[PDB]
C-alpha cells in the first residue's frame, strides 16, 4: 500500500471521468503538448522558411491568416529528416523559423495519438469489452502515420508532411496528385471506397434503423425519446429493416444479422482507409498511381489522348508550379 | 449486312437450343398458371 | 415443383446476357493489333 | 537466362511462382466441397 | 377489383428483387443508363466531342474508359437520338456526345425511381421512409453535379463525364478552375463524408466490440437470430467507454442512429449548395483581404497563395487539352512554371 | 437440382473470372492502350 | 422464401449447364464476332486504330456545331 | 506453352479436392 | 538549450518509466 | 474429425485456422507447409527471375528483388556489381525449391495425416502453449538456430567469399571482410543512434564490418539467449507482465514483426551497404544527389562558377551549406545532405563537398554513375512507368526499393493491426470475455457512474 499501488489505482481506474491508463501516462502529456504547441503555433508562429530556399511561409493567424489559410507550417528542407527539438536550436527564433514547431507537434500528436489507440484497447480491457476498438482507429492513426510521418520518411524531409492547416492540407494533397497521382493509385481508390461507402452505410445504417423505430411516443413530442437508456429491448424492429431492405435490392444482400451487419459498417470503412494509409505509404517510397500517359496510340503512333492524359497535363499543371523556386534541376526525384 | 448476321447467328444458336430443351417444360409452367 | 421464367428471370438474364456478350466483346479487345 | 539444358522447362518456371498465390485460392476450393461448415 | 387494382397486385407482388409501382419507371431507366455507362465505356469514342480516346475498343482500361460529355457546341441539347443534331442516326449519336445524355437523363430517372421505390416498399413494410430522405443527398448529389454544373455553365461539356479517370479529370478541373477545396461548402461535404465513415467505423466496431455473449462459440455472429427482441451488444458500456475515451457519449440509440443519417446527408446535401454555386462561377476562389496583402507584399507567403499559384498550373496546362472547343493555342513561354520545371 | 456439387460450379465460374480478367490484364500490354 | 427456384438448385441442377454450357460460350463468341467481324467500329462509330486521322492531317476532328454538326463528323469521315 | 503448365497446375489443385469429394475422404 | 534538453529528457522517461512499470505492475491482474 | 465445423471448435471457416491452436501436430503441419510455400516462393522466384534474366542489364533495371539478395551475398557478381556466372543464383532457386516439397510433405504429412496432438506421441514435441519452461525450450531452440543462421552469414562473409562491398576501392567488389567490428561499443552504438536525419538508427550501418561483428553480436547472443530458455523457466516479474497463451506469443510475434518491416523498409530505401546499388538501385537520398552531380558536372564542364553560381533564392545552386556547416548538393536535395555513397566521397572533404575536387578532380565513371543514378531513381508507378507521375510510358522502371519499401510497409503495418488483433484478443481470451459481455454479471451496471 505505498504511493504505487496506489498510483496504479487511480491510472487504471474506471471511475475517472476521462480514463487516464497507461497508455494515457504517454497519451495525455504528448497530446496536451501536441494541443498547446500547436494552438500556439497556429496564433502567434513567425512564417516558417518550409522549402529551406529562405522563402518563409506564413502559417499564423497573426500573420495575416484567416483559420481557412491559417496552418502550422512544416519543418524546412533543409533541416530534412533532422531531428529538430528546441534544444537544436540556438535561439527560439531559429527554431521557429526553420519549422521546430511542427516537429514538436506532429511527434508529440502521433505517439500520443499512437496512445490514444492502446488507451483505447486499455479501457475496453477494463470494461470487459471485445478490444478491437482500438483496431479501428488504427486506420485514421495509420492516415495520420502516413501524411505526417511516413511520407516525410520516404521523402527524406518533414516538409514533406502534411501541414497542420485547413488549406495546407489542400495544398499537400494538390501536390501529391502532382508528383505521385494519387487518384490513379487503386489502395487510393479503395480508400474512396472506404469513405463513400463509410458515408453511405452510416446514412443506410442510420435510416434503416430511425425507418424500424418502434412506436413509443406521440408526434407531439420526439420519436427520441422511445429509448431509454439501459433498456433492454431493442428500440427499432431488426426485422422490419431487413423486410425493407431486402425488399429494396433483394432479400440476400441484407444483414438481417445485427452482428455482421455492425461488423461489415466497422470493417469497410476501416479496411478503405487501411489501404488509402496505405496509398500515401506506399506513395512515400514513390511508387505511384497508374502511369497511363501516352498509352493509347494510333496505327501511325500518334498519341490517343485519354482522360488520364487530361489529369496528366493537369498533373503537370501543379508540379511544374508547386515550390516554384525550390527546383533547380530539371526532375523532382523527391 | 453481312456481319450483324454473324453477331447474331450464335445468339440465334443459342436461345434456340435453349429453347429446345426447356421445351416441354415451358409448356407444363404456362399450363399451370393457366 | 417451381416455375422457371419468372421476374427473377428477367433480372437475371437482361443484366447477364449483355454480360457475356460485353465481356465476349472486351476479350476481343485486346487481340486488336496496332 | 536458365541454363541451357534447362530452355526446354522454361514455360513452366514462367507460371512457378502463380503456385503460391493458388494455395490460398485452394483452401477456399477446400472450404467450398465443405460447405464452409 | 378492376386493372388498376389488379396491376397493383402483379406490381407489389411479393418476389425475389420487388418490381413495384416504382420499377416501371426504376427499372428500365436504372438499367439503360447502367447498361449505356457500359455500352459507352466499351464501344463508344470520344474523338469528337473530346478529342479523346474513352472505350475498351480504342485501348483504355476500367480507370481510362468513360461515357464522355457532349461537345460544347451542343450546349445543353438534350441530344435525343431523334433530335436535330442525331437526326435518328445511333452512329452519329455516341460520337455526338448522345449517350452521355442519355445516362445522365435515364440515371436521372432511374434515381427518381429509386428514391419513390424507397417511398413504395416503405409504404408496404409498414416502417418510416428514412430511406428515402436520406436517399436525397445522393440525389441532390447527381442532380447539382451531373444536371445543375452543366445547366450553369455553357455546355454539358464541363459536367463530369461517366468514368473513373474522368471523374478524376472534374475533381482536378474544380481545384484549378473552381478552388473547390476552398469553398466552405465542400469542407461540410468533407466532415459530413468523413463524419459518415468514421460514424460508420466507430458505430461498427463499438457495436461489435460491446456485444453480448449469447454463444459460446469464440465467433459471435452465431449469437443472433433475428426475431429475438434483446439487445445484441451492451449499449451501457459502449456509453460508459466513449464517456472515458472520447469525452462524450451517445446514450440514445435513436438519437444515435438519426445522427448517422443526419451526418452525411447533411455533408452531400452541403456540397450540393457549392456545386450550384459553382455551376455559375461563385467560388469561395479567393479571400480578398489576403490577396490584397500578397499583391503589395512580395513576401507575405501562405499555403492559400501557393494553392492558388497550382490552379494557376492547372487553369493553364490542362485547359489547351480539358478544352479543345476553345482552341486555346497557349506557347510554350505563356505556361506559368516554377524555376527548373 | 442438386446433382452437381456447387463449389464445382463455384471454382470454375470463379475461376471463369480469373482467366478473363487475367485475359483482360494481359491485353493492357498487348495491342491497343499498350503505349507500344 | 418467395417461391423462385433457389439459386443452389438452378445452377447446380445439370439442365442449366443443358442449356448453358450452349449459350453462354455462344454469346462470347456472338461478343467475339461483335469486335473481331468490325461491327463494334461501325454500330458506335468508334474509329479503328487507322481512323483517327488522315494521312497527313493530324488535326483532332473536333464537332464546332450543333444543327450542322452530323454533317461535320461525316466530312471528318469522308477526309479518313 | 506457358498456358497449359499453367492450367494443368491450376487444374489439379481442385483435383485433388475433387478426388477426396469422389472418394469420400477426409475433406 | 543544455538545460531544457535535460528537462525534457527527465519529463520523458518518467512518463515512459511510467508507462513500462505500469504495465509491468499487473496489467493482466486488472480485469473484471 | 475435431475442430472442423463451428459446431465443435467455436471457430468459423474464416478463422478455422484458429480451430488448431491446440491441435499441435496439426498446427505443425500448417507451419512446415507454410515454410514449405516461403521457401517454394524463394525458389520459383529466384528461378522466375534467372530465367528472365538479362545479365548485361543491371539488376534493378529487371525488376530482380532476389537476385540483389544471392548478388549481396558474394555470389556470381564481379566488379561493380556486374554478373559473371549465374550458377550461384541457380543453385539457391533449386536448393529452396526442391527444399519445399520436403516441408511440403511434412507440412501436409503434419497436418492431414499425422497425430492431430503431439503431447501422447512425444513429450518432447508436444507442448502446452501454457506451458511456460517448455514455452521458452521452443524459444531457446529458435533462438540458437538464428544464431546459427546469423552466423553462417558471418561465414560467407570472412571465410567462403566474402559478401559485396559498395565500399570497394575502384568501385565495388566482393571482399572478404577478415577484421569485423567485434567492439561493442560501435556495434551498440548503433542501437542508441537516433533514428532521425543524419543519425539513420541502425540503417546507417555504412560498412561491411559493423555487419559481419554486429552478426557475430547478435548471432552468439541469440545462442546464448537459446541457452538461457532452454536451461531456464520465465521469471516471476515476466510471468505477470504477459499473456501465456498460444494467440499470445502470436501477437508478440506480429508486434515483433511490425518493427522488423518497418525496419527493413528503411534498410532497403536508406541503407546502400547491405543493399547496394548495383543490385538494387540508388535510394531516394541517392538520386536526387545524383541529379544535383551531373548538373555540377555538366554546367562546370562548361565552365560554371558552381561555388559562386547561385539559385533563384539567395541559395547554391549546386553548392549551398547544410544546416551544420557541410558544402552540400545544391537544390531540393539539401534534404538529402546525410547521403553516402561511393561514387561522391572523393568529392567529399572535411567541409563536405570540397570544391577543388569538383574542379579538377571528377572522375568519367562517377559522371557515369550519377548520370545512371538520376535516370534510374525510384520514382515509378504502379504499372512500372518509370519517373515521375507526369511522365510518359517510356521507362518500364520501378527500383527494387520502392518496390521492397513498399511492400513491406503494406506488410508491417497490417502486422502492426495483426498485433492490435491478437494481443487485445488473446489478453480478451485470457481474462474471459472475448465472446462478449455476460448479460447476468455485466461490469458496468456494476460499476459507478460517472457524473
Ligand atoms: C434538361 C434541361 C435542358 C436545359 O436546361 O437547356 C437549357 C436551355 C437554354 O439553352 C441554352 O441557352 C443559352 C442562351 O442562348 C441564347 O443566348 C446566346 C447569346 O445571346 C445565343 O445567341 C442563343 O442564340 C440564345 O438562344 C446558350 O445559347 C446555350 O447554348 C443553351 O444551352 O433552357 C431550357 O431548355 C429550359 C430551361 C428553363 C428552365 C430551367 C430549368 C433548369 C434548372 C435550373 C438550372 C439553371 C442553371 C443555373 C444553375 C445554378
Ligand atoms: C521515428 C522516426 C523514424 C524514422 O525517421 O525512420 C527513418 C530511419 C532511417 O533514417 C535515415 O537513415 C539514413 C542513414 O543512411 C546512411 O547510411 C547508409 C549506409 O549505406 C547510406 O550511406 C546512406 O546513404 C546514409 O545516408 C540517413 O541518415 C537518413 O538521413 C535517415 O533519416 O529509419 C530507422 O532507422 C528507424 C526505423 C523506422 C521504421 C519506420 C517508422
Ligand atoms: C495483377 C495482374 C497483373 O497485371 O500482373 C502483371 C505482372 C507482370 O506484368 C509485367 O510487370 C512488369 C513490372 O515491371 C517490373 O519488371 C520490369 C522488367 O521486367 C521493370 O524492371 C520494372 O522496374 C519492374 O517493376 C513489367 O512492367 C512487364 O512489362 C509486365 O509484363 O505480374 C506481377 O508482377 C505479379 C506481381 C505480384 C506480386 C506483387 C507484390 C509486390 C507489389 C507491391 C505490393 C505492395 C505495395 C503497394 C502497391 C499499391
Ligand atoms: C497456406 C496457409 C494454410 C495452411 C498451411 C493451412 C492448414 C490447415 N488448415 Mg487452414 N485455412 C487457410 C490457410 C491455411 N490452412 C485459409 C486461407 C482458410 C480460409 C479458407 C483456412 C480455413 C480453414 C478451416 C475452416 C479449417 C482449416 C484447417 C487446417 C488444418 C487441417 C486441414 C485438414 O486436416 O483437412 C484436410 C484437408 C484437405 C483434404 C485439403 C487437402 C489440401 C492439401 C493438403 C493441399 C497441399 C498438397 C501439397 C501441394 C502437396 C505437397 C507435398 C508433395 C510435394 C509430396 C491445416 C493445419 C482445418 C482445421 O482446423 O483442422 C482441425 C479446418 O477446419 N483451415
Ligand atoms: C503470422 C501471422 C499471423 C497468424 C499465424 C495469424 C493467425 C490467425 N489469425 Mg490473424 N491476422 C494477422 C496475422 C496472423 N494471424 C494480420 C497481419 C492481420 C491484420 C490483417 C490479422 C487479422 C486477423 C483478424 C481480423 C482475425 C484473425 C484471425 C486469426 C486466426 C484464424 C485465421 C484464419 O483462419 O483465416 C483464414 C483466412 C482467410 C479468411 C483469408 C485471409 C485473406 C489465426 C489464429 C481470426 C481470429 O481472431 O481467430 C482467433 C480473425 O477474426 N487475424
Ligand atoms: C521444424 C519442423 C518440424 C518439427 C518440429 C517436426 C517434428 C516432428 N516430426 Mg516432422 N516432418 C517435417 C518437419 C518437422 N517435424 C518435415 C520437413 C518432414 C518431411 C521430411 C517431416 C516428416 C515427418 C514424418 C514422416 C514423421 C515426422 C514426425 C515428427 C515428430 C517426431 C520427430 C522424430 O523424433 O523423428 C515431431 C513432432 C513423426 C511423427 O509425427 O510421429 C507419429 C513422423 O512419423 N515428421
Ligand atoms: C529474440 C527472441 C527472444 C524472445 C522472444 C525472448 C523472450 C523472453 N526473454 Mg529472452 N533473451 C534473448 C532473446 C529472446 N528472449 C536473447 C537473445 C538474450 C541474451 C541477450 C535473452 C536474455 C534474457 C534474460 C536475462 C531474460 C530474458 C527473459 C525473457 C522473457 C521475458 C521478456 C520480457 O519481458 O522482455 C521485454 C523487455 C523488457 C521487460 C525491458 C523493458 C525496457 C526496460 C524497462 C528498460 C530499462 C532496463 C521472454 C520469454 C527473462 C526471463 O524470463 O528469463 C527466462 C529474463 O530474465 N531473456
Ligand atoms: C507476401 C509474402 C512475402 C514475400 C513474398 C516476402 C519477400 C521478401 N521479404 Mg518479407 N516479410 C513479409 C512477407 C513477405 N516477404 C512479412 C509479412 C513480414 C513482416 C512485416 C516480412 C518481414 C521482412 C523483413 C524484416 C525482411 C524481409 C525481406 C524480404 C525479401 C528477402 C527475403 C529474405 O531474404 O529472407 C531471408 C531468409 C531467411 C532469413 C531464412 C534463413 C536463411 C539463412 C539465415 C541464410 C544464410 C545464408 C548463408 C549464405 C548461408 C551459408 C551457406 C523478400 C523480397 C528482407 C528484405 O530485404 O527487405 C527489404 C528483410 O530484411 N521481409
Ligand atoms: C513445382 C512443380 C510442380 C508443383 C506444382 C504445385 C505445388 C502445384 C500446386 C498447385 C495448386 C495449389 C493449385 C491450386 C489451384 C487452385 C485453384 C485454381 C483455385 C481457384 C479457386 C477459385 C476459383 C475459388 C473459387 C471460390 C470457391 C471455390 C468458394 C466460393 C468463392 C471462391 C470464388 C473464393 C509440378 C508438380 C507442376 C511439377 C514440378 C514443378
Ligand atoms: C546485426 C547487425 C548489427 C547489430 C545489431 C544489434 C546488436 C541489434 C540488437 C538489437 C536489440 C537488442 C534490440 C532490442 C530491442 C528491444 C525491444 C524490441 C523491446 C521490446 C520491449 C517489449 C516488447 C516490452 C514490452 C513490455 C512493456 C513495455 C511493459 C510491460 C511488460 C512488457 C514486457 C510486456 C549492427 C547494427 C551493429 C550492424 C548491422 C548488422
Ligand atoms: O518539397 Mn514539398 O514536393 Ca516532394 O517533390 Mn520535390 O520536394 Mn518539393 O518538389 Mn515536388
Ligand atoms: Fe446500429
Amino acid at each position: 500500500a505505498n504511493l504505487w499501488e496506489r498510483f496504479c489505482n487511480w491510472v487504471t481506474s474506471t471511475d475517472n471521468r476521462l480514463y487516464v491508463g497507461w497508455f494515457g501516462v504517454i497519451m495525455i502529456p504528448t497530446l496536451l503538448a501536441a494541443t498547446i504547441c500547436f494552438v500556439i503555433a497556429f496564433i502567434a508562429a513567425p512564417p516558417v522558411d518550409i522549402d529551406g530556399i529562405r522563402e518563409p511561409v506564413s502559417g499564423s493567424l497573426l500573420y495575416g491568416n484567416n483559420i481557412i489559410t491559417g496552418a502550422v507550417v512544416p519543418s524546412s528542407n533543409a533541416i530534412g529528416l533532422h531531428f529538430y527539438p528546441i534544444w537544436e536550436a540556438a535561439s527560439l527564433d531559429e527554431w521557429l523559423y526553420n519549422g521546430g514547431p511542427y516537429q514538436l507537434i506532429i511527434f508529440h500528436f502521433l505517439l500520443g495519438a499512437s496512445c490514444y489507440m492502446g488507451r483505447q484497447w486499455e479501457l475496453s480491457y477494463r470494461l470487459g469489452m471485445r478490444p478491437w476498438i482500438c483496431v479501428a482507429y488504427s486506420a485514421p492513426l495509420a492516415s495520420a502515420f502516413a501524411v505526417f510521418l511516413i511520407y516525410p520518411i520516404g521523402q527524406g524531409s518533414f516538409s514533406d508532411g502534411m501541414p497542420l492547416g485547413i488549406s495546407g492540407t489542400f495544398n499537400f494533397m494538390i501536390v501529391f496528385q502532382a508528383e505521385h497521382n494519387i487518384l490513379m493509385h487503386p489502395f487510393h481508390q479503395l480508400g474512396v471506397a472506404g469513405v463513400f461507402g463509410g458515408a453511405l452505410f452510416c446514412a443506410m445504417h442510420g435510416s434503416l434503423v430511425t425507418s424500424s423505430l418502434i412506436r413509443e411516443t406521440t408526434e407531439t413530442e420526439s420519436a427520441n425519446y422511445g429509448y431509454k437508456f439501459g433498456q433492454e429491448e431493442e428500440t427499432y424492429n431488426i426485422v422490419a429493416a431487413h423486410g425493407y431492405f431486402g425488399r429494396l435490392i433483394f432479400q440476400y444482400a441484407s444483414f438481417n444479422n445485427s452482428r455482421s451487419l455492425h461488423f461489415f459498417l466497422a470493417a469497410w470503412p476501416v479496411v478503405g482507409v487501411w489501404f488509402a494509409a496505405l496509398g500515401i505509404s506506399t506513395m512515400a517510397f514513390n511508387l505511384n498511381g497508374f502511369n497511363f500517359n501516352h498509352s493509347v496510340i494510333d496505327a501511325k503512333g500518334n498519341v490517343i489522348n485519354t482522360w488520364a492524359d487530361i489529369i496528366n497535363r493537369a498533373n503537370l499543371g501543379m508540379e511544374v508550379m508547386h515550390e516554384r523556386n525550390a527546383h533547380n534541376f530539371p526532375l523532382d526525384l523527391a | 449486312d453481312w456481319r450483324v448476321l454473324v453477331v447474331l447467328l450464335p445468339v440465334l444458336l443459342a436461345a434456340g437450343w435453349a429453347v429446345r430443351n426447356i421445351l416441354p417444360y415451358a409448356v407444363k409452367q404456362v399450363q399451370k398458371l393457366l | 415443383s417451381y416455375p422457371i421464367f419468372t421476374v427473377r428471370w428477367v433480372a437475371v438474364h437482361t443484366l447477364a446476357v449483355p454480360t457475356i456478350f460485353f465481356l465476349g466483346a472486351i476479350a476481343a479487345m485486346q487481340f486488336i493489333q496496332r | 537466362k536458365l541454363p541451357e539444358a534447362y530452355a526446354i522447362f522454361d514455360p513452366l518456371v514462367d507460371v512457378l511462382p502463380v503456385i503460391p498465390v493458388l494455395f490460398l485460392a485452394l483452401a477456399f476450393v477446400w472450404q467450398a466441397a465443405v460447405g464452409f461448415r | 377489383r378492376g386493372w388498376f387494382d389488379i396491376l397493383d397486385d402483379w406490381l407489389k407482388r411479393d418476389r425475389f428483387v420487388f418490381v413495384g409501382w416504382s420499377g416501371i419507371l426504376l427499372f428500365p431507366c436504372a438499367y439503360l443508363a447502367l447498361g449505356g455507362w457500359l455500352t459507352g465505356t466499351t464501344f463508344v469514342t470520344s474523338w469528337y466531342t473530346h478529342g479523346l480516346a474513352s472505350s475498351y475498343l480504342e485501348g483504355c482500361n476500367f480507370l481510362t474508359v468513360a461515357v464522355s460529355t457532349p461537345a460544347n457546341s451542343m450546349g445543353h441539347s438534350l441530344l435525343l437520338l431523334w433530335g436535330p443534331e442525331a437526326q435518328g442516326d445511333f452512329t452519329r449519336w455516341c460520337q455526338l456526345g448522345g449517350l452521355w445524355t442519355f445516362i445522365a437523363l435515364h440515371g436521372a430517372f432511374g434515381l427518381i425511381g429509386f428514391m419513390l421505390r424507397q417511398f413504395e416498399i416503405a409504404r408496404l413494410v409498414g416502417v418510416r421512409p428514412y430511406n428515402a430522405i436520406a436517399f436525397s443527398a445522393p440525389i441532390a448529389v447527381f442532380v447539382s453535379v451531373f444536371l445543375i454544373y452543366p445547366l450553369g455553365q455553357s455546355s454539358w461539356f464541363f459536367a463530369p463525364s461517366f468514368g473513373v479517370a474522368a471523374i478524376f479529370r472534374f475533381l482536378l478541373f474544380f481545384q484549378g478552375f473552381h478552388n473547390w477545396t476552398l469553398n466552405p461548402f465542400h469542407m461540410m461535404g468533407v466532415a459530413g463524408v468523413l463524419g459518415g465513415a468514421l460514424l460508420c467505423a466507430i458505430h461498427g466496431a463499438t457495436v461489435e466490440n460491446t456485444l453480448f455473449q449469447d454463444g459460446e462459440g469464440a465467433s459471435t455472429f452465431r449469437a443472433f437470430n433475428p426475431t429475438q427482441a434483446e439487445e445484441t451488444y451492451s449499449m451501457v458500456t459502449a456509453n460508459r467507454f466513449w464517456s472515458q475515451i472520447f469525452g462524450i457519449a451517445f446514450s440514445n440509440k435513436r438519437w444515435l442512429h438519426f445522427f448517422m443519417l443526419f451526418v452525411p446527408v447533411t455533408g452531400l446535401w452541403m456540397s450540393a449548395i457549392g456545386v450550384v454555386g459553382l455551376a455559375l462561377n461563385l467560388r469561395s476562389y479567393d479571400f480578398i483581404s489576403q490577396e490584397i496583402r500578397a499583391a503589395e507584399d512580395p513576401e507575405f507567403e501562405t499555403f492559400y497563395t501557393k494553392n492558388l499559384l497550382l490552379n494557376e498550373g492547372i487553369r493553364a496546362w490542362m485547359a489547351p487539352q480539358d478544352q479543345p472547343h476553345e482552341n486555346f493555342v497557349f506557347p510554350e513561354e505563356v505556361l506559368p512554371r516554377g524555376n527548373a520545371l | 437440382g442438386g446433382r452437381i456439387p456447387l463449389w464445382i460450379v463455384a471454382t470454375v465460374a470463379g475461376m471463369g473470372v480469373i482467366v478473363i480478367v487475367g485475359l483482360f490484364f494481359y491485353g493492357a500490354y498487348a495491342g491497343l492502350g499498350s503505349s507500344l | 422464401t418467395t417461391g423462385e427456384r433457389p439459386f443452389s438448385d438452378i445452377i447446380t441442377s445439370v439442365r442449366y449447364w443443358v442449356i448453358h454450357s450452349i449459350t453462354i460460350p455462344a454469346l462470347f463468341i456472338a461478343g467475339w464476332l461483335f469486335v473481331s467481324t468490325g461491327l463494334a467500329y461501325d454500330v458506335f462509330g468508334t474509329p479503328r486504330p487507322d481512323s483517327y486521322y488522315a494521312q497527313e492531317q493530324r488535326s483532332i476532328p473536333l464537332v464546332t456545331d450543333r444543327f450542322e454538326a452530323k454533317q461535320q463528323v461525316e466530312t471528318f469521315l469522308e477526309q479518313l | 506453352a506457358q498456358l497449359t503448365m499453367i492450367a494443368m497446375i491450376g487444374i489439379a489443385g481442385p483435383m485433388i479436392i475433387f478426388l477426396l469429394a469422389v472418394r469420400r475422404g477426409n475433406l | 538549450m543544455e538545460t531544457l534538453k535535460i528537462t525534457v529528457y527527465i519529463v520523458v522517461t518518467f512518463f515512459v518509466l511510467l508507462f513500462v512499470f505500469g504495465f509491468l505492475s499487473g496489467d493482466p491482474a486488472r480485469n473484471p | 474429425a475435431t475442430n472442423r465445423d463451428q459446431e465443435s471448435s467455436g471457430f468459423a471457416w474464416w478463422a478455422g485456422n484458429a480451430r488448431l491452436i491446440n491441435l499441435s501436430g496439426k498446427l505443425l503441419g500448417a507451419h512446415v507447409a507454410h515454410a514449405g510455400l516461403i521457401v517454394f516462393w524463394a525458389g520459383a522466384m529466384t528461378l522466375f527471375e534467372l530465367a528472365h534474366f538479362i545479365p548485361e542489364k543491371p539488376m534493378y533495371e529487371q525488376g530482380l528483388i532476389l537476385i540483389p539478395h544471392i548478388a549481396t551475398l558474394g555470389w556470381g557478381v564481379g566488379p561493380g556489381g556486374e554478373v559473371v556466372d549465374t550458377f550461384p543464383f541457380f543453385v539457391v532457386g533449386v536448393v529452396h525449391l526442391i527444399s519445399s516439397a520436403v516441408l511440403g510433405f511434412g507440412g501436409v504429412y503434419h497436418a492431414i495425416r499425422g497425430p492431430e496432438t503431439l503431447e501422447e506421441y512425444s513429450s518432447f514435441f508436444g507442448y502446452d502453449w501454457k506451458d511456460k519452461n517448455k514455452m521458452t525450450t521452443i524459444l531457446g531452440f529458435h533462438l540458437i538456430v538464428l544464431g546459427i543462421g546469423a552466423l553462417l552469414l558471418v561465414a560467407k562473409a570472412m571465410f567462403f567469399g566474402g559478401l559485396y562491398d559498395t565500399w570497394a576501392p575502384g568501385g565495388g567488389d566482393v571482399r572478404v571482410i577478415t577484421n569485423p567490428t567485434l567492439d561493442p561499443r560501435v556495434i551498440f552504438g548503433y542501437l542508441l543512434k537516433s533514428p532521425f536525419g543524419g543519425e539513420g538508427w541502425i540503417v546507417s550501418v555504412n560498412n561491411l564490418e559493423d555487419v559481419v561483428g554486429g552478426h557475430i553480436w547478435i548471432g552468439l547472443i541469440c545462442i546464448a539467449g537459446g541457452i538461457w530458455h532452454i536451461l531456464t523457466t520465465p521469471f516471476g516479474w515476466a510471468r505477470r507482465a504477459f499473456i501465456w497463451s498460444g494467440e499470445a506469443y502470436l501477437s508478440y510475434s506480429l508486434g515483433a514483426l511490425s518493427m522488423m518491416g518497418f525496419i527493413a523498409t528503411c534498410f532497403v530505401w536508406f541503407n546502400n551497404t547491405v543493399y547496394p546499388s548495383e543490385f538494387y538501385g540508388p535510394t531516394g537520398p541517392e538520386a536526387s544527389q545524383a541529379q544535383a552531380m551531373t548538373f555540377l558536372i555538366r554546367d562546370q564542364k562548361l565552365g560554371a562558377n558552381v561555388g559562386s553560381a547561385q539559385g533563384p533564392t539567395g541559395l547554391g545552386k549546386y553548392l549551398m551549406r547544410s544546416p551544420t556547416g557541410e558544402i552540400i548538393f545544391g537544390g531540393e536535395t539539401m534534404r538529402f545532405w546525410d547521403f553516402r555513397g561511393p561514387w561522391l566521397e572523393p568529392l567529399r572533404g572535411p567541409n563536405g563537398l570540397d570544391l577543388n575536387k569538383i574542379k579538377n578532380d571528377i572522375q568519367p565513371w562517377q559522371e557515369r554513375r550519377a548520370a545512371e543514378y538520376m535516370t534510374h531513381a525510384p520514382l515509378g508507378s504502379l504499372n512500372s512507368v518509370g519517373g515521375v507521375a507526369t511522365e510518359i510510358n517510356s521507362v518500364n522502371f520501378v527500383s527494387p526499393r520502392s518496390w521492397l519499401a513498399t511492400s513491406h510497409f503494406v506488410l508491417a503495418f497490417f502486422f502492426l493491426v495483426g498485433h492490435l488483433w491478437h494481443a487485445g484478443r488473446a489478453r480478451a481470451a485470457a481474462a474471459g470475455f472475448e465472446k462478449g459481455i455476460d448479460r447476468e454479471s455485466e461490469p458496468v451496471l456494476s460499476m459507478p457512474s460517472l457524473d
